[PDB]
């Protein structure tokens, strides 16, 4: 029914304050029966409700964030908006914008989350950003696997596809993991018949946009 | 202020099978308590609003019921597609809270896994670095054992692996392990080797490589 999405920078610096922004498409940000708010999930605290922004104007916050938590909306655009202050290694979460629906006539509970955004990953760190480098995973010589390397990257997410988006069936791309050097790396692969090695032409594209670096990699067999 | 807790904290079933998963508020909270459901690399959907109204567009076989203090979301025939973590969160009193969430895993036959073994790059090599992965692709259950032997000296501390969540449509995994030397270790040794344990194989099975030969 609505459409949302969250946008802002995936990474923070401690002490500095984390701002993202939601778009919503499908109806207004204003309403008599819904709402906006924030939610955030992290392996180990699982979800948190942030805080919630009611049709009337009135804000509600988590009281273990209260003090560090803005929301507001912008009816001209379309949006509404998180900002959390003085964030630390604590912050660093998946950040969910969220529908909140009345199930009863202006009344606070009962209330469902009907469409949540995609996620944005925020990771609180001093490091610098760093943009990937990718390495082909050669083909051996009735199905065989390739694949792309993409080493060295801070911070998450880097998103692979194959050939533009037209290969699909059998792309494994494994969750990355953090190596000793607080760099990320993680591997994409994908099984296609040994007959297609030579008549088609499998390129792996990796985008890591918080370096900014797209990168397409063609992957032969040698 | 309100605690909530799921029952069971992961369980495994076979596709068809009654899943049944239990949630408890540390206080009454009438009905208003909501079922979500969370797949890889997606954000939660609602399932279930108000402990037992089924949101438009979720299919048929979820259910909820109760009220007070004890919940229960219900699939009556597991599907592949729902593997998941399943959260529940009451909506009575704010700040809203969600429970643990229980992880649905589908049981399937065993499936051996198809092993392959990658050399560095030329490239990678270059720019001072050896990495060596070895895949293991589409195998149930999750539960493996990858080791690395660099002419037959068995490594430790130098590897990373990494697992897919269950797959959607087959319910099998793929698993990653990466051998990372320095090119001037790398270039100390000749055959590399990857070898594969599994229920799904009756003797463990090995994919190896002998460095600078194609």
């Amino acid at each position: 029914q609505v459409q949302l999405q969250e946008s802002g920078p995936g990474l923070v610096k401690p002490s500095e304050t984390l701002s993202l922004t939601c778009t919503v498409s499908g109806d207004s940000i204003s309403s008599s029966y819904y709402y906006w708010g924030w939610i955030r999930q992290s392996p180990v605290k699982g979800l948190e409700w942030i805080g919630s922004f009611f049709y009337s104007g009135n804000t509600n916050y988590n009281p273990s964030l209260k003090s560090r938590v803005t929301i507001s909306v912008d009816t001209s655009k379309n949006q509404f908006s998180l900002n959390l202050r003085s964030v630390t290694a604590a912050d660093t979460a998946v950040y969910y914008c969220a529908r909140h629906v009345t199930s009863i006539s202006s009344w606070n509970r009962g209330v469902y989350l009907d469409s949540w955004g995609r996620g944005a990953l925020v990771t609180v760190s001093s490091a610098s950003t760093k943009g990937p480098s990718v390495f082909p995973l050669a083909p051996s010589s009735g199905t065989a696997a390739l694949g792309c390397l993409v080493k060295d990257y801070f911070p998450e997410p880097v998103t692979v596809s194959w050939n533009s988006g037209a290969l699909t069936s059998g792309v494994h791309t494994f969750p990355a993991v953090l190596q000793s050097s607080g760099l990320y790396s993680l591997s994409s692969v994908v099984t296609v018949p040994s007959s297609s090695l030579g008549t088609q032409t499998y390129i792996c594209n990796v985008n890591h946009k918080p370096s900014n670096t797209k990168v397409d990699k063609r992957v032969e067999p040698k | 202020d309100i605690q909530m807790t799921q029952s069971p904290s992961s369980l495994s079933t076979s596709v068809g099978d009654r899943v049944t998963i239990t949630c408890r508020a540390s206080q009454t909270i009438s009905t208003y308590l909501n079922w979500y459901q969370q797949k890889p690399g997606k954000a939660p959907e609602l399932l279930i609003y108000v402990a037992s109204s089924l949101q438009s567009g979720v299919p048929s076989r979820f259910s909820g019921t109760g009220s007070g203090t004890e919940f229960t979301l219900t699939i009556s025939s597991l599907q592949p597609g729902d593997f998941a973590t399943y959260y529940c969160q009451q909506s009575y009193s704010s700040p809203f809270t969600f429970g643990q969430g229980t992880k649905v895993e589908i049981k399937r036959t065993v499936a051996a896994p198809s092993v392959f073994i990658f050399p560095p790059s030329d490239e990678q090599l270059k720019s001072g670095t050896a990495s060596v992965v070895c895949l293991l692709n589409n195998f149930y259950p999750r539960e493996a054992k990858v080791q690395w032997k660099v002419d037959n000296a068995l490594q430790s501390g130098n590897s990373q692996e990494s697992v897919t969540e269950q797959d959607s449509k087959d319910s099998t995994y793929s698993l990653s392990s990466t051998l990372t030397l320095s090119k001037a270790d790398y270039e100390k040794h000749k055959v590399y080797a990857c070898e594969v344990t599994h229920q799904g194989l009756s003797s463990p099975v090995t994919k190896s490589f002998n460095r600078g030969e194609c």
